RNA sequence: UCUGGUGGAGGUCCGUAGCGGUCCUGACGUGCAAAUCGGUCGUCCGACCUGGGUAUAGGGGCGAAAGACUAAUCGAACCA
RNA sequence: CGCAGGUGCAGAUCUUGGUGGUAGUAGCAAAUAUUCAAACGAGAACUUUGAAGGCCGAAGUGGAGAAGGGUUCCAUGUGAACAGCAGUUGAACAUGGGUCAGUCGGUCCUGAGAGAUGGGCGAGUGCCGUUCCGAAGGGACGGGCGAUGGCCUCCGUUGCCCUCGGCCGAUCGAAAGGGAGUCGGGUUCAGAUCCCCGAAUCCGGAGUGGCGGAGAUGGGCGCCGCGAGGCGUCCAGUGCGGUAACGCGACCGAUCCCGGAGAAGCCGGCGGGAGCCUCGGGGAGAGUUCUCUUUUCUUUGUGAAGGGCAGGGCGCCCUGGAAUGGGUUCGCCCCGAGAGAGGGGCCCGUGCCUUGGAAAGCGUCGCGGUUCCGGCGGCGUCCGGUGAGCUCUCGCUGGCCCUUGAAAAUCCGGGGGAGAGGGUGUAAAUCUCGCGCCGGGCCGUACCCAUAUCCGCAGCAGGUCUCCAAGGUGAACAGCCUCUGGCAUGUUGGAACAAUGUAGGUAAGGGAAGUCGGCAAGCCGGAUCCGUAACUUCGGGAUAAGGAUUGGCUCUAAGGGCUGGGCGGCCGGCGCCUAGCAGCCGACUUAGAACUGGUGCGGACCAGGGGAAUCCGACUGUUUAAUUAAAACAAAGCAUC
RNA sequence: GAUGAACGAGAUUCCCACUGUCCCUACCUACUAUCCAGCGAAACCACAGCCAAGGGAACGGGCUUGGCGGAAUCAGCGGG
RNA sequence: GCGCCAAGCGUCCGUCCCGGCGGGCGGGCGCGACCCGCUCCGGGGACAGUGCCAGGUGGGGAGUUUGACCGGGGCGGUAC
RNA sequence: CUGGGUCGGGGUUUCGUACGUAGCAGAGCAGCUCCCUCGCUGCGAUCUAUUGAAAGUCAGCCCUCGACACAAGGGUUUGU
RNA sequence: CGACUCUUAGCGGUGGAUCACUCGGCUCGUGCGUCGAUGAAGAACGCAGCUAGCUGCGAGAAUUAAUGUGAAUUGCAGGACACAUUGAUCAUCGACACUUCGAACGCACUUGCGGCCCCGGGUUCCUCCCGGGGCUACGCCUGUCUGAGCGUCGCU
């Protein structure tokens, strides 16, 4: 994902739980050159990332 | 350096994002008269404020 | 014959980039970043040159995470002070105090004698 | 007292890296370079060489002292 | 017709812009070097692939970092402009993409220093000042006095009062100082001790005890029980072992006090460990085979964290009492303040084995599916020897200093004993022991790191802080050649070989006659064996000066280590190692000799010409960056104020 | 002030050795210069550019009087 | 060597217990550790010192000047 | 009445006896042997013969004429 | 003959003078004459479907609401507005909103470290972890509370 710079792990985390309805195993950050945030977060291993990469609609 | 602190890093990111050429749709806008970005900054050959 | 590089950003040969060589199980030697040598704990007496007996000599930090037998002797002054000097206190301590108690008869009696 | 060993001192000698810069009054001299290049040279455990961080600011500083250096500017810098 | 001016240019080394001749001229000459073929392509001296010939030659033209740069990194496309010839190429242009951490840094601590408040000064912005002209504590064992909430008999949270209490003062200051804790394998076009797999670890929290273990479960009097073993009562129990050094898995405890670690220079010499190099064999693959060579080349693992064992060290302990002094080091050094001898203890253990671990990695030989399966399978990943070898590191022990070579956060140990716990339960307070549960936020991270990503106006022979460092020759990190890795000769090529030049050589006979002047060049040069003067501050001068040798080959002599001493043992007189004998193992040199070459041999490379004097400065050191390195300055010593 | 071992990229004289410093120059090598394809400057410039004498601001390319003078160029050269 | 956070006395309590006094349990105060006296201790002192004026010294510092004529200037002369 | 080239021959000339083979030459040394010393074998710089041999020689040397292919082709101009 | 050189004219070019123009200046004059701890000026970083700069804006970011107006904006696209079941655009602007620095304000200038009181989620009054909210700067005035003093006194 693409986060907001003013924007921890815990945050990061809570609110990919919240509008998508899965568990997050952990996250990890980086600052792009751009500007941007960029959060990998990786799922728990109950949830699938391709099913749930269908149903957001990026793939 | 690859050390450097988050204000450094914020500047440079702005001056990267704004180093772009001139979309051309504005050459088609009535009343234009910009035909290229003037303010094109290579690294090279000028060095920035920092 | 392999050449060796450093592990991390500090590139001078500081007390804080020491390392070692290790054969790797991928049959690739790299370096290892050491721990600085501890010392065991100087007798608080000041005049033995040696250190403590018994005690680890690690790195202060690392002292809170071993238990207490690793850090001391079973004896008085046990981890601070060395047995001689022990020793020498027990004896100094009573042989003064056995002269306090002379002195105090001696010039006892000859208060009442004189 | 003499001899043979051992020992490893020194602002010790030859001499690398490093630091410097003698002579050719060599090369170059609208240069590679607003001071560089080659051979040859001085020193190379010490008054040694060097990074970063700190302090001293213009009639002031700093000077093993050449009026030297103080951002290609110094017998008082630079800016307005 | 009147009115009013910023009203007339050839000049001013005039100002701004534009343009000529020079001139298709100077130039595209620092660091040895390119050639053949093919591919893509409109187009190739310059791109890419392959094959040759060369270079950097590990103090690299290699592999990585710090500053600085800031997207230059990576892929695709273009060939307008730029990269001083080209270009199918680029650090150019365009389109996309790329930097993932509790355990790598920042963040924290103080250093040299910087800097507020109090105070003082100052017309004033403000300045001095950092403990000095301050009532500078806002915290806490604990106790009491009240409210409140709970798994509410009780405990906990919150206010007030006693008790304690020096901040010896805020705060800033290091991406090289201090500073707990992560390392193997795989994975990308570009990330990675950061992602995946695996195995660990530190810190913090756990109240309502997470489970064990410890504390901690004995003794006396009796009774019953055949007796064991149970019933009542009474008294213990904040662990235990070793003569000791100290040891064991824990092994209560506050204010207060003492101490330790963090936390220390430079140089030398020895020893231990590892990595690298080396030597002898065994595998697997490859090269050569015109002749030989059982050959030559490559490769031949086990991370952290635990456990055990070597090994190193010790001013640690016990017995004991030494001169006919002994022990002992390369050097020293040690002993009645306790030697030698014997027996223990501790610390470190980066080494070996082991868990991790072979399942993974690598080598090699095959079999599959399809672009990727960490596919599948077989075999292997072995046994030794050396050393003043080089590097790193750990130790021990010395030398030098009118030089003595940080601080603070942070952590620990001890002294004391204010307190707490429970009356004999299967118990309490307590536990630095074993396992179990939860968390570790913010920022940096791509790449260049320089004869092309930095500064010098640029792809500028300049400048710019570090880390790793193979073979041969040889004193060597010297120079010369080579391997791993890298490159394309440094902003162009073709042809020719004139003058003058820059750089490198040679020269008959003279031998400084040249010139201000031996400037420049040349002579000498290494090592071994001889031999060395005047003078002198007795240290030197000194490689003084002068002479001889030096190759190749074949021998000789000397210089060491280990083991043993009358099927397997052993109760034994029966043996006697004693001019140190036998066997086995091993590396590096030194000296002497014979032979031998067209007298050539430190055969390249490396590598002091010397002597007799005068002047100045004592010496080492320093100086005008960019014309003066000197006799100038400094200096120890002397003297004065 | 005088002296003085050791030292000195300090100034000087002589001697041995050695030599292209010289008599007296020559030959060889690499890179240039040269010519070509490609690229491509700058300084400088009143107009320009053959001499002798004269006079002249007393040393002329220009003026006077004589000598004379023939497109366009190349490589060198240092009198002007 | 160790040394602090009182032992010991003398009294006063309990909304506390067990037989007005006693015992137990938990506390308080005084002495131990004297009283009084106006500046903490000591050293100077109407001096030093500070503010204002006055005299001296003051190239440490500032600013400025350092004639003219002249067979070039200077020196010399004065024909100033 | 051929020609000039390219190879190849031969002459000249430079240096100084090539590789291989053989040796009863070679300072010496090791092994077998008999069971212990005749011989044989091997290592060994160098030496002797083959061998004034081998190698180079116009590219700006001399004569060939033996082999091989090639040489009547191309472009631009010039008139009393 | 040419070539070369010189001059003139025509035409073509390295060039950008002259003329004409001007949503710009300069000068004079008039009316107003208003910043900020309720956070100013000035910086920084962001914000558009495609948008680099200028401009406008602030997480509601090339703008929301409201009023006036009355059919556009426009470079392309897309879909509003059926153009009264009341509204495109523009102007005005009194409502709302207004990131980080900055007098700059919890301490410090590194996306560093706190403290007190509340709220939500994990566990349940560990306030242990995460998220959110409100406070937490200096000087100074009036009042308030708590205090000090061998300062002056009174009752004891």
């Amino acid at each position: 994902f693409i986060v907001d710079v003013k924007a921890n792990k815990h945050q990061i985390k809570q609110a990919v739980k919240k509008l998508y309805d899965i568990d997050v195993a952990k996250v990890n950050t980086l600052i792009r050159p751009d500007g941007e945030k960029k959060a990998y977060v990786r799922l728990a291993p109950d949830y699938d990332a391709l099913d749930v990469a269908n149903k957001i609609g990026i793939i | 350096s690859s050390h450097k602190t988050f204000r450094i890093k914020r500047f440079l990111a702005k001056k990267q994002k704004q180093n772009r050429p001139i979309p051309q749709w504005i050459r088609m806008k009535t009343g234009n008269k910009i035909r290229y970005n003037s303010k094109r900054r290579h690294w090279r050959r000028t060095k920035l404020g920092l | 014959v392999q050449r060796l590089t450093y592990r991390r950003r500090l590139s001078y040969n500081t007390a804080s980039n020491k390392t070692r060589l290790s054969r790797t199980p991928g049959n690739r030697i790299v370096y290892l970043y050491t721990k600085k040598v501890g010392k065991a704990p100087k007798s608080a007496c000041g005049v033995c040159p040696g250190r403590l007996r018994g005690v680890r000599a690690v790195r202060p930090k690392v002292l809170m995470r071993l238990s207490k037998t690793q850090k001391h002797v079973s004896r008085a002054y046990g981890g601070s002070m060395c047995a001689k000097c022990v020793r020498d206190r027990i004896k100094r301590a009573f042989l003064i105090e056995e002269q306090k108690i002379v002195v105090k008869v001696l010039k006892a009696q000859a208060q009442s004698q004189k």
